[PDB]
């Protein structure tokens, strides 16, 4: 949850964790701890019909303009549709969702422009795996800075993409855990509590600064 | 951007 981030990111913060005599950023790497899902692509057309997004399992999906959510699975024909009071429906394409045909058809050219134009974040990074029987996280909401994009899951996951430098940061409360993507798209998993005891290099202590500040921010708006 | 990095 946001309240738990929160708490999460004012812990290592207060702990100015690039203002230590040695930096052993290392001793805080949990690989056990990488995420199972992020987005890998989006494109912003809230002008008119809303933000669509790929994840990194390569299912789709959109949060409409009118707060609705729709998700195509990456089998190509299953769905999840998310209501405006949060009421989740599983259905498919292929048996053709009369209300929803417009909302289809607005996703898969999403989909499709995705595929065709944008290039996958996370590319080089292996998700972990965990169940399977229901799963699959929506976009709860999101918002744009001069600096970023910030992405909230369903799962309580927050993703910050920094549109300067293309780096990119994976935070999720549940592990209590941040994903490092830097600008050579190399990657870490680190435990927050361990980066608090042993410390970072300034750049992940900056971006996690800023990181608290969108935390609130979602939080304000809530 | 109105995107995420293109191709």
């Amino acid at each position: 949850h946001l309240s738990d981030m929160l708490q999460q990111l004012h812990s290592v913060n207060a702990s100015k964790p690039s203002e230590r005599g040695l930096v052993r950023q290392e001793e805080a790497e949990d690989p056990a701890c990488i995420p199972i899902f992020w987005v890998s692509k989006w494109v912003d057309y809230s002008d008119k019909y809303g933000l669509g997004y790929q994840l990194c399992d390569n299912s789709v999906g959109v949060l409409f303009n009118d707060s609705t959510r729709l998700i195509l699975y990456n089998d190509g024909d299953s769905l999840q549709y998310i209501e405006r009071d949060g009421t989740e429906s599983y259905l498919t394409v292929s048996s053709h969702p009369n209300s929803l045909m417009k909302k289809i058809t607005l996703l898969k050219y999403f989909r499709n422009y995705m595929s065709e134009h944008l290039l996958k974040a996370g590319a080089n990074i292996t998700p972990r795996e965990g169940d399977e029987l229901a799963r699959l996280p929506y976009l709860r909401t999101w918002f744009r800075t001069r600096s970023a994009i910030i992405l909230h899951l369903s799962n309580g996951s927050v993703q910050i993409n920094f549109f300067q430098d293309h780096t990119k940061l994976i935070l999720c409360p549940l592990m209590a855990a941040v994903t490092y993507i830097d600008e050579k798209r190399d990657f870490r998993t680190y435990r927050l509590s361990l980066l608090e005891e042993y410390g970072c290099c300034k750049e992940l202590a900056s971006r996690l600064r800023y990181a608290r500040t969108m935390v609130d921010k979602l939080l304000s708006s809530r | 951007p109105m995107q995420s990095t293109p191709l």
